[PDB]
């Protein structure tokens, strides 16, 4: 833990401003704010000067300077709980490598086997029991017999909380591998109540932290039920949204990481779930189908979602500027008078380049048709947005049975990759089979010897030597 | 639902042991045709003595006052319009209330009351504003009688003009000062006029005057005299500030100013 | 203040069943914290109920925290 505590103030840098510009529009009750104004008359935690110059309009990256980082370490919430929660302040602009070193390496992480990064709405809002239920449960079963991380927003509020409660009633249950469901929260430095009582250089590391719902500003408080945190900083006070740019850059690095077991090698998927939302949600979709990422979107208890929901069955030039406002107004019913009419064709746009990307999205179609649950419809659009992929060859159908002997479950497998449409020999069968002899996985071994590979033609001498 | 005096229209009248005649949604206004409409001619024993109308009994030419005008010392004068009289009596803008006479109130027609209520944030410990999830918080300041079972708006009746606002707070205020806070009582007006009460009959109501008086910031200013100024209990049980609420526990109507108060702010509900 | 919603959970505690303030006093939309779900809990050890005991346990008092000095005078 002292190498740790050595280690971090080394590598990360935080931002902290140097230069004391007032502002006009004076804060509630906090009316001394130096542009950023986070705890003195002057923005700054160095020497009052002239500084040669007074420059009005400070530029962000002109004006603000790096230093080493001190908010680093454990932390615990006084009276709710009594495990123990990692965390970290880090600046707005590093490189990813830094960050996914310290995961694995200090924090004593593994490598996933799939990244999910659930979005949503912000504000609170409600839905139904039935459907809260099985999203609760399917989600809470795919991450635990996956070993998947779960990366989010830290907050209190939204649909992190509803990620929050999930995880807090596996937690209730508490059957096996607590260490397995990890969960990553990535939230601003600066809208963080009681943030005044972490910061100790050196190492904070038993760090009590109050938490008071309600009694707060604009700024909010940390979830409870998240694992890790890693809190972005551009040192300012007043401001949201600045861990986007950051999760965007860390998701697509661990993207291409490569996770190596046995024979078989694959590169880590990651698949995003989307919940009730906003413009912003409604933006982060269309980022993610872009660069390729599948999404699930959830139908009901949206806005955002139940918009998807509705106009995805729909061809894409069937979608009309006026059907997307009428649907906007009957869903929003307050935002949509609020809304002006020249950002309308912006978000008919947006869904339109959305709902033409076919393959990459799906819609949860909750009860109706397909429903069998919420983790075999997350497996179900990451294989098929792993087929739809352009390849040379049939390397596409070898790739989904390493992805789905990665994972440990064979229903998968039996049930799509083996029933129809690939005409394969069994001799190709060979190189996943070693894999699956050598992590002790029975059931893999019994389907691939019920679907041909011959035990007398298999075990060869160089094998031989490769098994022992 | 049509927005109708119910209160008004509540059978067995305060404190009385009488009953009225049922008027349903149908039966309420003037205009519409209701013929079997026989309400009883009631009014209180002492509401035939001094200061408050002698026109309990106004079959007799005592009626002789003035109508929808200042008739002296009362200022029998509507704030909605110019009432229609029949037989020398008022009729209850509004609709049908199925009893008839003067009740329980001072004069016929309107009786002119004042309720003011004073407006301020909520801060927390640092000092900002506290926040459910869109709207802010506001505080009031309401009053408990001992025997009202019910918190109160601190107003009271307006037989004099200035002095309601120490007719209001002569028990609880001040007697000084209170005439300082008149001076300050000046502020802005939310709501005029008609008034739903269980004590109104088809002759007499009730009309108010609702002035806010408003203290945005919560630091040092008028506030500190406002506190200073606390003689809070001649002849009442207890008076404290209170957070706003859809289930504030007040008095029943007074809510009802209260939902067009926090309209004036942007709190929520 | 939020005196409504403990007064919904002393009403639930006198009346033996536990069903009904699992469906709908503990679903949703109260937002407690655990110390103020103290005071119902010795009732609940006093008169023998431990499955209103083994609710407000996964409902998350911590009972390191609960036992104190007067309160053990109390329960004794
Ligand atoms: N992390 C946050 C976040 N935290 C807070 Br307190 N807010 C946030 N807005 C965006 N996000 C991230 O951005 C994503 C999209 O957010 P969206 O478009 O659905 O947000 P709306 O519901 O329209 O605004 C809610 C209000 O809360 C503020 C916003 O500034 C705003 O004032 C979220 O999933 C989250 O990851």
């Amino acid at each position: 833990q002292e190498s740790l505590s050595s280690w971090i103030p080394e590598n990360i840098k935080k931002k902290e401003c140097v230069y004391f510009v007032e502002s006009s529009k004076l804060s509630d009750a906090g009316k001394v704010v130096c542009q950023c104004g986070y705890t003195h008359e002057q923005h700054l935690e160095e020497a009052t000067k002239p500084h040669t110059f007074q420059g009005t309009q400070w530029d962000p990256k002109k004006h603000v300077q790096e230093m080493p980082t001190d908010a680093f370490g454990d932390i615990v919430f006084t009276g709710l709980s009594q495990k123990v929660k990692k965390y970290v302040r880090v600046s707005q602009d590093t490189p990813s490598s830094v960050i996914y070193h310290l995961m694995t390496q200090h924090w004593g992480l593994d490598v996933p086997n799939l990244l999910i990064s659930v979005t949503g709405g912000a504000k609170n809002f409600n839905m139904k029991p039935r459907l809260k239920s099985i999203f609760r449960r399917g989600l809470v079963k795919v991450a635990q017999t996956t070993g998947a991380w779960i990366i989010t927003g830290g907050s209190h509020t939204g649909v992190m909380k509803q990620v929050g409660e999930a995880v807090r009633d596996f937690s209730l249950s508490s059957s096996y591998k607590e260490g397995e469901l990890i969960t990553i929260g990535v939230a601003t430095w600066g809208t963080v109540h009681r943030r005044e009582g972490l910061i100790h250089p050196t190492g904070s590391f038993p760090a009590e932290y109050i938490l008071d719902e309600d009694g707060q500003g604009n700024l909010t408080c940390l979830d409870s039920n998240h694992s890790h945190f890693i809190l972005v900083d551009d040192g300012t006070h007043g401001q949201y949204g600045v861990e986007i740019p950051l999760r965007t850059r860390l998701e697509k690095f661990i993207s291409e990481q490569t996770k190596e077991r046995g024979g078989v090698a694959i590169k880590i998927p990651i698949v995003c779930v989307v919940l009730e939302g906003g413009p912003g949600t409604l933006h982060t979709i269309d980022n993610a189908t872009t660069n390729g990422t599948p999404c699930v979107v959830v139908e009901g208890s949206g806005r955002v979602a139940d918009v998807i929901a509705q106009v995805a069955n729909l061809p894409v030039s069937d979608i009309t500027i006026s059907l997307i406002q009428q649907k906007l107004s009957v869903f929003f019913q307050e935002m949509f008078e609020t809304f002006t009419e020249s950002r309308i064709v912006e978000w008919t746009k947006k869904i339109q380049d959305i709902v033409r990307r076919r393959q990459l999205l799906t819609v949860f179609r909750e009860g109706k048709d397909g429903q069998q649950d919420v983790d075999v419809a997350i497996l179900q659009a990451l294989l098929k947005a792993s087929r739809s992929q352009d390849h040379f060859g049939h390397e596409n159908w070898d790739h989904q049975l390493k992805l789905a002997v990665a994972w440990n479950r064979v229903d998968i497998a039996r049930s799509e990759i083996f029933m129809d449409e690939w005409q394969w020999k069994p001799s190709d069968l060979h190189p996943t089979m070693t894999a699956a002899l050598i992590s002790n996985k029975p059931e893999f071994v019994k389907l691939f010897l019920e679907n041909g590979v011959q035990l007398k033609e298999f075990v060869t001498w160089d094998t031989l030597l490769y098994l022992y | 639902g049509d927005s109708y005096h119910v209160n008004a229209r509540h059978l067995l009248y305060p404190n009385c042991p009488v009953t009225r005649f049922p008027v349903p949604n149908e039966k309420v206004p003037w205009e519409t045709e209701f013929l079997i409409y026989d309400p009883p001619f009631y009014t209180a024993e002492r509401k035939d003595a001094a200061a408050m109308d002698p026109m309990g009994d106004t079959l007799e030419p005592l009626s002789t006052i003035q109508y929808n005008v200042v008739d002296g010392l009362r200022d029998r004068r509507s704030f909605h319009g110019p009432y229609t009289v029949q037989a020398g009596l008022p009729l209850n803008p509004m609709g049908r209330t199925g009893l008839r006479g003067r009740g329980s109130l001072s004069c016929f027609g309107p009786n002119h009351t004042l309720y003011p209520m004073v407006t301020r944030w909520r801060r927390n410990e640092d000092g900002a504003i506290c926040r459910k999830s869109i709207k802010k918080m506001l505080e009031v300041l309401v009053v408990k009688l001992p025997l009202s079972e019910h918190w109160a708006l601190p107003g009271g009746s307006r037989e004099p003009g200035e002095m309601l606002p120490r007719k209001l707070k002569r028990i609880l205020r001040q007697e000084h000062w209170p005439s300082f806070e008149n001076l300050l009582k000046c502020g802005m007006e939310v709501y005029k006029g008609y008034m739903d009460d269980p004590r109104n009959t088809d002759n007499a109501w009730i009309e108010t005057v609702a002035v806010s008086v408003h203290f945005q910031d919560q630091n040092d200013v008028e506030l500190n005299r406002l506190n200073s100024n606390l003689h809070a209990c001649d002849s009442g049980a207890s008076i404290r500030w209170q957070v706003v609420d859809r289930r504030i526990p007040l008095y029943a109507n007074h809510k009802t100013l209260l939902q067009k108060a926090a309209a004036e702010f942007g709190a929520h509900y």
